[PDB]
C-alpha cells in the first residue's frame, strides 16, 4: 500500500504564501490549509495555498468559525479553478519540525475524513542566510508495528533525499510518523521570467562608479596590502632559513600565506579594469 | 572479478571477507549491506560457469549483453529491472560437437607455467601435475584459452585450432566411434 | 612493426588531446 | 538470421535450418549447466540469518538467481517456503519472476512446469503472483519466436489488472525484442495512450525493445511527441530508455536527435539523450562525441 | 429521512436520521460509522453554524440538505 517514492509537488507560489504568511505572525503560531489535487495513489500535488484566521498564542494555536471555510471553497470553485484540500500546515518558529499533540490529534481527524493529508511544517526564523528547512510528514497508523512501516523498498533514490538528523528522531520518528520527500516543480514561463524580473538590469554596466569614492577607496585597499607586504618580507624567508620542516605552528594555526595577498590584488582588477573599460565605451556612443 | 582465483590477483581474499564484514554487522545501512548481498551473487554467478561481456569471439559486440546490462544501471529506478542483467550471462565452454549428436568424451589437457587454478572449491569454516584432463562438457577460464594444448597422442583432432573458448567439431578420422552418454 | 605502431602514437595522441581539454574545461566550472 | 533462413528456403536441408535457428545451440548450453555446478550452500545460510525484520527478501531472491542462473535448480523454494511468504506485494512478484531466472531456458519445460500456474487460477487477489509469472515467461522465453509471442499477444488482449500489464508487457516485449512486428507494435502503442500513470514504465521499455536497432521514422516522433504533455515521471523514465533503446549503432544518423534532446531542458529528456549517444556508440573512439559527453558532464 | 451530508473532501455521507433528532446525534452516527469524536464536528448549513442545543426543525431541515462538515483546527 504505502511506498517510499512519493514526492509532494509543491508550485513556486506555493511556498512563497508559506514563507509571507508563516513571517507574518512570526510569535504566534501561523496556521493554514493546503490545497492540492491527488493526482494518482502516490504523487501529489499541490499549486495554490490559501490561509485562515487563527486567535492562537506563541505555543498553541486555535481556530475560527468554520463558515469561513466552506464559502471560501465554494467561491474559488467560480474563479480560477475547483480542488478539493490535501493536508495542512502551521509554523514551528521555535524548535525545529517534529509534530506536537494536538497535531497529532488534528492529523488523525483528517487522514479519517479526507484520504491521507499531508501535513507540513515551516520555520518561518531559519530560512535566513540560503536556505530552508521547510519539510512535511505524514502519520503512520499504530497497528502495523510488527511489519514494515514504510516499507516495501521499489526504488533506492529514498536514501539520498532525506536524511533525518538527532533532533527528528527523538519525538515521533519513525514510530509514530515518517517523511516524505520534497521536490520543486519548475517549468517555463513562470522560472526564467521570475528571474527576467529579479536580478536585471539595463543601465548597470555602462554606469560610472563616481570617482568621488571610486579612487578613494583604493587608497584604503594599497595601504592595507602593503601593510601585507610588511608580513611577507620577514615571514618566509626566515622560516626557510631557519628550519626546513614544512611544517608546524607555522603549518598548524597560521594566516599569512601566498593566498591572501593576491585576492586583494584580485579585487583591485576586476573593479578597477570594468571601470577603465566602463569610461571607454561612452567616448565613442555619446559623440 | 568474474571466474577469477587467487593466482589473478591476490585482492579476491581481500573483498570476501570485505563483503562478509559489512554483511554480518548490524551497525550498518541496508542500502549498504545490498550491494553486499547483490556482489554475493555476482561473484559466484551461475556456479563458476558463465561470465559478462560485451564481446563475442570473433571481434564482433553482442546486442542483449549491452541490453542486459544498460537496464541493469536502473536499477535506482526500479528493482525488478536487475532479472534483466542475466542476458549478459554467456558460457565458458568449449565442448566439441561434431555430428548434431555426437558428443565423445575427448580428454584434452593444459599447460600452465604455474600451477594449478581455476574452479576452486567450497569452504566450510565456521610433484604437482599441470596437464588436467578435461572432458568436452567442461569449464575453462577465458585467460586460459591459449595455454590449453589438443591432444597429440590421440588420432581425434579437430578441424578449427582450437584456440579461444566457443564450439568447434572433431574430424573423426578413425571407426567405431563411441561413448555417447545424456542426463 | 613500422606501421601498428604508427596508428597506436596517435590514437595516443588524439586521446591525450581530449583528456586535456576537459580537466582543463572542468577547471573552470569548479571555480564556480 | 531471420532474413538469412528466409533466403536460403527460397534431411541436409532441414539440419541446417535447425543450426540457424538455434535449438540445440540452447540444448547443448543447457547440458553444460545441469551437469557442471558448483554453488556453496553455507554462504547462503550464512547471509539468510543474518537478516532482521527488513527488506532484504527481495535482496536474496535476487542474489540466489544470479548464481542459480541457467542452473535449473529449486531449492530455497523447497527448504523453507514459509520465509519466502514473509515479505509481501513486490516480494512475491520478484521471487516468482527469480523462479525464471533459474530455469534460464528450456523452450518446452520450463513453460509446462509453468503450465501448473495458470493466470486465472493461482489467486483471484494476487496479481502479483501471475505479473511476475508472465515476467518470468519472457526471462525464459528470450529471442525465440513462434506461439510464444502470438500466446502472450492474446493475454495482454484479455489482461485484468495494470499490475498484471506489466509483466506481460515486458515479458511480451522480451521475447519481440529486435523483431519491430507491427502487431505487438500496435498493442504497446495502444497501451501507451492508455493514460495510465502505472504500466508507463513497463510500456516505454517494451517498446524500445521490439524497436531495437530499428531506427523507426514515426516511433521516435511519437514518443518523444508524448513525452512532453504528460504530468507524471514514471512514464517519463520510461520513455526515457525506449527512445535510447530504439537507437543501437548509427554512429552518425542520430546525431540531430541527440542534439535535439540535449538542447531541450527537461532534466529527464536531457538524462535520456545522454543514454542514447551511449548506445549510439558502441566501441568507438569518437574524439567529437567524448568531447560532447564530458563538456555536458562537468 | 435521507441526508446528504456534503464534506469539504468531496464525499458525501448517507445519514438515516428523523426529523426530530438534534445534532449529537448525528454527531454520534458519523463518529460511529468513522471515528471523529463530537467536539471535533461542525456541521454547516447554508453558512450557518448549527447548535447541539437545537433539533433539526429549527433550522428547516428536511429531506436530503446539503450539509457542511468541518473538523476542528488546531495546531502546536
Ligand atoms: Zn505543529
Amino acid at each position: 500500500a504505502v511506498d517510499t517514492a512519493e514526492q509532494v509537488y509543491i508550485s513556486s507560489l506555493a511556498l512563497l504564501k508559506m514563507l509571507k504568511h508563516g513571517r507574518a505572525g512570526v510569535p504566534m503560531e501561523v496556521m493554514g490549509l493546503m490545497l492540492g489535487e491527488f493526482v494518482d495513489d502516490y504523487t501529489v500535488r499541490v499549486i495554490d495555498v490559501f490561509a485562515m484566521p487563527q486567535s492562537g498564542t506563541g505555543v498553541s494555536v486555535e481556530a475560527v468559525d468554520p463558515v469561513f471555510q466552506a464559502k471560501m471553497l465554494d467561491m474559488l470553485k467560480q474563479t480560477g479553478r475547483p480542488e478539493m484540500v490535501v493536508g495542512w500546515y502551521h509554523s514551528h518558529p521555535g524548535f525545529g519540525c517534529w509534530l506536537s499533540g494536538v497535531d497529532i490529534n488534528t492529523q488523525q481527524s483528517f487522514e479519517a475524513l479526507s484520504e491521507r493529508a499531508v501535513a507540513v511544517v515551516v520555520d518561518p526564523i531559519q530560512s535566513v542566510k540560503g536556505k530552508v528547512v521547510i519539510d512535511a510528514f505524514r502519520l503512520i497508523n499504530a497497528n502495523m508495528m510488527v511489519l514494515g512501516h514504510e516499507p516495501r523498498q521499489t526504488t533506492s533514490n529514498l536514501g539520498h533525499l532525506n536524511k533525518p538528523s538527532i533532533q527528528a528522531l527523538i519525538h515521533g520518528l519513525n514510530r509514530h510518523y515518517y517523511s516524505i520527500t520534497i521536490n520543486y516543480r519548475k517549468n517555463e514561463l513562470e522560472q526564467k521570467m521570475l528571474l527576467n524580473l529579479h536580478k536585471k538590469s539595463w543601465m548597470e554596466g555602462l554606469t560610472l562608479q563616481d570617482y568621488s569614492e571610486h579612487c578613494k577607496h583604493n587608497e584604503s585597499v594599497v595601504k592595507e596590502m602593503l601593510e601585507l607586504a610588511k608580513n611577507y618580507n620577514k615571514a618566509v624567508e626566515e622560516e626557510d632559513k631557519m628550519t626546513p620542516e614544512q611544517l608546524a605552528i607555522k603549518n598548524v594555526g597560521k594566516q599569512d600565506p601566498k593566498r591572501h595577498l593576491e585576492e586583494h590584488v584580485d579585487v583591485l582588477m576586476t573593479s578597477n579594469i570594468v571601470q577603465c573599460l566602463a569610461a571607454m565605451l561612452d567616448t565613442v556612443v555619446f559623440k | 572479478m568474474i571466474q577469477q582465483t587467487e593466482i589473478t590477483c591476490p585482492k579476491v581474499n581481500q573483498f570476501r571477507q570485505l563483503y562478509s564484514k559489512v554483511i554480518n554487522d548490524k551497525h550498518d545501512d541496508v542500502m549498504a549491506k545490498f550491494g553486499a548481498i547483490l556482489a554475493q551473487g555476482i561473484l559466484d554467478a551461475g556456479g563458476h560457469n558463465v561470465t559478462i561481456s560485451l564481446q563475442s569471439r570473433t571481434g564482433h559486440t553482442h546486442m542483449p549483453s549491452v541490453v542486459g546490462v544498460l537496464v541493469f544501471t536502473q536499477f535506482w529506478f526500479w528493482f525488478p529491472l536487475s532479472h534483466f542483467l542475466s542476458l549478459a550471462y554467456t558460457p565458458t565452454c568449449v565442448i566439441g560437437l561434431n555430428k548434431d549428436l555426437k558428443m565423445p568424451k575427448v580428454q584434452y589437457k593444459s599447460n600452465c607455467k604455474p600451477s594449478t587454478f581455476a574452479y576452486p572449491a567450497p569452504l566450510e569454516v565456521p610433484p604437482e601435475p599441470n596437464f588436467q584432463l578435461l572432458d568436452n562438457p567442461a569449464r575453462v577460464m577465458p585467460a586460459q584459452l591459449k595455454v590449453l594444448t589438443m591432444p597429440e597422442t590421440c588420432r581425434y583432432q579437430p578441424f578449427k585450432p582450437l584456440s579461444i573458448g566457443g564450439i568447434i567439431i572433431l574430424k573423426d578420422t578413425s571407426e567405431d566411434i563411441e561413448e555417447l552418454v545424456e542426463p | 612493426d613500422l606501421y601498428s605502431r604508427y596508428k597506436k602514437l596517435q590514437q595516443e595522441l588524439e586521446f591525450l588531446e581530449v583528456q586535456e581539454e576537459y580537466i582543463k574545461d572542468e577547471q573552470k566550472n569548479l571555480k564556480k | 538470421l531471420s532474413s538469412v533462413i528466409q533466403n536460403l528456403r527460397t534431411d541436409q536441408t532441414l539440419k541446417m535450418i535447425k543450426i540457424l535457428s538455434g535449438e540445440m545451440a540452447i540444448e547443448l548450453h543447457l547440458q553444460f549447466l545441469i551437469r557442471n555446478n558448483n554453488t556453496d550452500l553455507m554462504i547462503l545460510k550464512n547471509t539468510k540469518d543474518a537478516v532482521r525484520n527488513s527488506v532484504c527478501h527481495t535482496a536474496t531472491v535476487i542474489a540466489n538467481s544470479f548464481m542459480h542462473c541457467g542452473t535449473t535448480s529449486d531449492q530455497f523454494l523447497r527448504d523453507n517456503l514459509e520465509w519466502l511468504a514473509r515479505a509481501t506485494n513486490w516480494a512475491k512478484f520478484t521471487a516468482t519472476a527469480s523462479l525464471g531466472v533459474i530455469h534460464k531456458g528450456h523452450e518446452k519445460e520450463a513453460l509446462q512446469l509453468m503450465a501448473t500456474y495458470l493466470p486465472k487460477d493461482t489467486s483471484p487477489g494476487s496479481a502479483y503472483q501471475e505479473g511476475g509469472g508472465l515476467y518470468a515467461l519472457g526471462l525464459i522465453h528470450a529471442n525465440h519466436g513462434g506461439d510464444i509471442i502470438d500466446y502472450l499477444l492474446n493475454q495482454l488482449k484479455n489482461a485484468s489488472n495494470d499490475i498484471v500489464r506489466h509483466g506481460g508487457s515486458l515479458g511480451l516485449g522480451l521475447a519481440a525484442m529486435g523483431t519491430a512486428r507491427q502487431d505487438v507494435y500496435d498493442l504497446l502503442k495502444t497501451n501507451l495512450y492508455q493514460d495510465d500513470a502505472v504500466t508507463g514504465e513497463a510500456a516505454g521499455l517494451a517498446l524500445g525493445l521490439v524497436m531495437l536497432g530499428s531506427k523507426n521514422a514515426q516511433a521516435i516522433e511519437d514518443m518523444v511527441g508524448y513525452a512532453q504533455e504528460t504530468q507524471h515521471e514514471k512514464i517519463l523514465r520510461g520513455l526515457a530508455v525506449g527512445i535510447a533503446l530504439v537507437m543501437y549503432g548509427r554512429m552518425e544518423e542520430a546525431d540531430a536527435l541527440i542534439e535535439s534532446l540535449c538542447r531541450d531542458k527537461d532534466p529527464i529528456l536531457r538524462r535520456s539523450g545522454m543514454y542514447t549517444v551511449a548506445m549510439a556508440y558502441c566501441g568507438s573512439g569518437n574524439n567529437k562525441a567524448i568531447r560532447r559527453l564530458l563538456h555536458v558532464a562537468v | 429521512m435521507q441526508i446528504f451530508v456534503k464534506t469539504l473532501t468531496g464525499k458525501t455521507i448517507t445519514l438515516e436520521v428523523e426529523p426530530s433528532d438534534t445534532i449529537e446525534n448525528v454527531k454520534a452516527k458519523i463518529q460511529d460509522k468513522e471515528g471523529i469524536p463530537p467536539d471535533q464536528q461542525r456541521l454547516i448549513f447554508a453558512g450557518k453554524q448549527l447548535e447541539d442545543g437545537r433539533t433539526l426543525s429549527d433550522y428547516n431541515i428536511q429531506r436530503e440538505s446539503t450539509l457542511h462538515l468541518v473538523l476542528r483546527l488546531r495546531g502546536g
